[PDB]
This record gives structure tokens, C-alpha cells and sequence, in this order.
């Protein structure tokens, strides 16, 4: 089979800027090369058919490229909703064949994270368990801890952390943590802490409550 | 306009068969190729084949022979991909897909994709809990959707009509269960004075269920 290569995996760029995601076929293809977009969650979308050829409702920033073995996909005055994975592919010869995808990353300026700490429902709580969550929401850069504390002491069983790619609208990170308990386990301690360590500040960035 | 329309979710046993059914309205059904995708999770596209409606001439990906049978119903304008004797390297999701031609340009189309999960483990439908804020500009709201399987969820707020500020978080799973939470911050004026409700669907137990956020 005909093997498309992208050998970025990840592009680094700023909104307003110029990037180009590069793929190179093993074997000439012609034109007859596609590009696709894939955001989280989302089937793929066409960008370019014929290796240069914008389909139905594409801004006119996607430019396609290339004839025979090296082709390009260039994406000018980049904007926050091309946070994306991107897609090459030959349709010149069976079977059809895909490189293995370029992800966009976009640089921003530093967030601090928004953090809020949400008990157990009692909906939850009626069946014998309890789960408190909390939110650090649109953050920037990347990099972040969390720490959870039951009256005042550090707890690490039972937490799940969740992360979600970088925000289509404002390019920041958005993180949850679950500390999952029994309800017996909740119902013996009063003070509940999520604590969020950022470079954003030199303190950790707290919430709390009390099941009081 | 042109819709594909997938189900959501197959559950299925290891060793068993499953028939993926994508039911094309908006255009001639018998004029356009369907091609169909695979695709694990985190993982890139995989072209099955193409199959094309008038007289079923069909074009495979060797890898798939003897795996997937593509056909269609005119009938119905449904088009039907096939996985037979199925392993975990089965799993994944599985896309239909046409395109057309408009003005000066093609136009693609492609169903939601079906997420199958080759597993003899039991559907588990999610327990939906709502995150309201304890006894600020800005509050934000959350949904807990807790001890599902398999995957996926879908979540919105209003219906959809509430569609900034949302965080919607991957699953984890979990002693073989998955969960996941979503959050939305509205205005403080907005909230507890208009209603927030997050809606949550999970196809493989057909269920779709709706929570209120209410302030405790
Ligand atoms: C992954 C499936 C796939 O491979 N495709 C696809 C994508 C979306 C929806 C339906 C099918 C191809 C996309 C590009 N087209 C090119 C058509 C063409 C041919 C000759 C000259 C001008 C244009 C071929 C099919």
C-alpha cells in the first residue's frame, strides 16, 4: 500500500500566524490527495480534494499543494477554531490511505485557572456513594497539579482526573478531578479542599467546603 | 442538505457479527459512492471500502476481506457495513460518508459515527447527578455522568441552546465502568433565575435523560 507520511505530529502556532502541515506519499499519487480536519469528539471534515481544491463553505486561509510525492496543507491567519487534528490522504490508488495526522497547538498568554468545588448530590448520596468534583477551568499553560485534602489532610486514593484538548474559543486547557468516596467515608470528615498548583501563582489556588 | 444517520453505540460479544446500518436522506441515494472509516481511539482513519448504490459494485481494502461485507437497500437508502467474527481489534468507531457537488465544489457529508465495543460485559446505563455550587460575576454548573458502559455519552446544556462556556471532559474508565463530567459558567443573573439543565444520552442503553441544576 501507498504509506502518507506526516512527520509532525504536533505544530506549534499563534492565532494570526501562517503554519504548514506537510505529508509525503512513498509513491507518486498525482494530485489526487485530500485533506481533512478532526476537532474532539467530531467525524472528520474535508478541507481540499485534488490536492488543491478548497471544498463547500472552507475559508479561503486553507491553501492545499503538491503534485506527485510532496504535498502541503498551509493554514494562514490562523484563528482558534483550527484547533485540530489534520489529515492527508491518497485516493489515487486502492486501498485508500491516511497519514498519520498533524495536530495543531496554539500559544497563548498565561491563565490562571477558574477552580470550583462542587459536594455530592444527595442524588448520589441516596445510593451509598459520593463523589466530590472539582473544576480547573481555562487555564494556560498546560502544566498543572491537584491536590485534594480532608480536613486538612492529604488524600490520593479514589481521584480521576480528565483533561480537555485546548478550548476552540479562548486556545486554554480545562481540567477535572473527582475524589470518589463511600458515603459512610464522606459522612466522617467535615472540610473537603481541592488545591490547583499553576505557574500562574507562587500560592496554591484553593477551594474548599464544609459538609458543616 | 444531507444527513447520514448512524446509531450511536453496538455492544457486542467476542466471536459475534454485527450489521452497522448509515440511512442517507437529501439526495439520490443510487447516484453517489458510500465509503466507509474505522477509527480506534486516539487513533488515525482506516479506509474500509467503498460501495456504490446503483448496482452495488464495491471496492475493498484487502486488510478487510473476509472481515467487512458492505451492501446497501434502495429501498430505504440504507447502506450496511458487516464485522464478522469480531476481536477487540474490532472496537472502534466506524464512519459512513458521501460527498456531492455544488456551485464549484464538492460538498462532503458523514454520519456521527458509530462507536462499537466488542466486550461480553453488560450495558450499564450512567447515573446523571447534578454539581451545583454549595451554600461572584460568573457560577459555574456541572453534570456528574457516573458508571456507564460502553462508550459514549453525549451531553448539552439546554437542548443545545446553551453552547459557550461549556467544558465537556473526556471518560475514564474505571472497574470497568467509564464516567465523565461537564461543566457550563453562565452569568450570575442568568442562574438561578433562568433554568440550566444538562441532557445526557447513552445510545447503547437508548436512554437520554435530563437534570436540572437547582441551587442547594
Ligand atoms: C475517506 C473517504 C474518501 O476517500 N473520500 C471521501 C471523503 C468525504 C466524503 C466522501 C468521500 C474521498 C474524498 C476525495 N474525493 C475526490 C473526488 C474527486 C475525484 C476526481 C476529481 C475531483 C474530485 C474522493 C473520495
Amino acid at each position: 500500500d501507498i504509506v502518507m507520511t506526516q512527520s509532525q505530529k504536533f505544530m506549534s502556532t499563534s492565532v494570526g500566524d501562517r503554519v504548514s502541515v506537510t505529508c509525503k506519499a512513498s509513491q507518486n499519487v498525482g494530485t489526487n490527495v485530500a485533506w481533512y480536519q478532526q476537532k474532539p469528539g467530531q467525524s472528520p471534515k474535508a478541507l481540499i480534494y485534488s490536492a488543491s481544491y478548497r471544498y463547500s463553505g472552507v475559508p479561503d486561509r486553507f491553501t492545499g499543494s503538491g503534485s506527485g510525492t510532496d504535498f502541503t496543507l498551509t493554514i494562514s491567519n490562523v484563528q482558534s477554531e483550527d484547533l485540530a487534528e489534520y489529515f492527508c490522504q491518497q485516493y489515487n490508488t486502492y486501498p485508500y490511505t491516511f497519514g498519520g495526522g498533524t495536530k495543531l497547538e496554539i500559544k497563548r498568554a498565561d491563565a490562571a485557572p477558574t477552580v470550583s468545588i462542587f459536594p455530592p448530590s444527595s442524588e448520589q448520596l441516596t445510593s451509598g456513594g459520593a463523589s466530590v468534583v472539582c473544576f480547573l477551568n481555562n487555564f494556560y499553560p498546560k502544566d498543572i497539579n491537584v491536590k485534594w485534602k480532608i480536613d486538612g489532610s492529604e488524600r490520593q486514593n479514589g481521584v480521576l482526573n480528565s483533561w480537555t484538548d485546548q478550548d476552540s474559543k479562548d486556545s486554554t486547557y480545562s481540567m477535572s478531578s473527582t475524589l470518589t468516596l463511600t458515603k459512610d467515608e464522606y459522612e466522617r470528615h467535615n472540610s473537603y479542599t481541592c488545591e490547583a498548583t499553576h505557574k500562574t501563582s507562587t500560592s496554591p489556588i484553593v477551594k474548599s467546603f464544609n459538609r458543616n | 442538505q444531507v444527513q447520514l444517520q448512524q446509531p450511536g453505540a453496538e455492544l457486542v460479544k467476542p466471536g459475534a457479527s454485527v450489521k452497522v446500518s448509515c440511512k442517507a436522506s437529501g439526495y439520490t441515494f443510487t447516484n453517489y459512492w458510500m465509503h466507509w472509516v474505522k477509527q480506534r481511539p486516539g487513533q488515525g482513519l482506516e479506509w474500509i471500502g467503498r460501495i456504490h448504490p446503483s448496482e452495488s459494485d464495491t471496492n475493498y481494502n484487502q486488510k478487510f476481506k473476509g472481515k467487512a461485507t458492505l451492501t446497501v437497500d434502495n429501498s430505504s437508502s440504507t447502506a450496511y457495513m458487516q464485522l464478522s467474527s469480531l476481536t477487540s481489534e474490532d472496537s472502534a468507531v466506524y464512519y459512513c460518508a458521501m460527498e456531492d457537488y455544488y456551485g464549484s465544489s464538492y460538498e462532503d457529508y458523514w454520519g456521527q459515527g458509530t462507536t462499537l465495543t466488542v466486550s461480553s460485559a453488560k450495558t450499564t446505563p450512567p447515573s446523571v447527578y447534578p454539581l451545583a455550587p454549595g451554600s461572584n460575576s460568573m457560577v459555574t454548573l456541572g453534570c456528574l455522568v457516573k458508571g456507564y458502559f460502553p462508550e459514549p455519552v453525549t451531553v448539552t446544556w439546554n437542548s443545545g441552546s446553551l453552547s459557550s462556556g461549556v467544558h465537556t471532559f473526556p471518560a475514564v474508565l474505571q472497574s470497568d465502568l467509564y464516567t465523565l463530567s461537564s461543566s457550563v459558567t453562565v452569568p450570575s443573573s442568568t442562574w438561578p433565575s433562568e433554568t440550566v439543565t444538562c441532557n445526557v444520552a447513552h445510545p447503547a442503553s437508548s436512554t437520554k435523560v435530563d437534570k436540572k441544576i437547582v441551587p442547594r
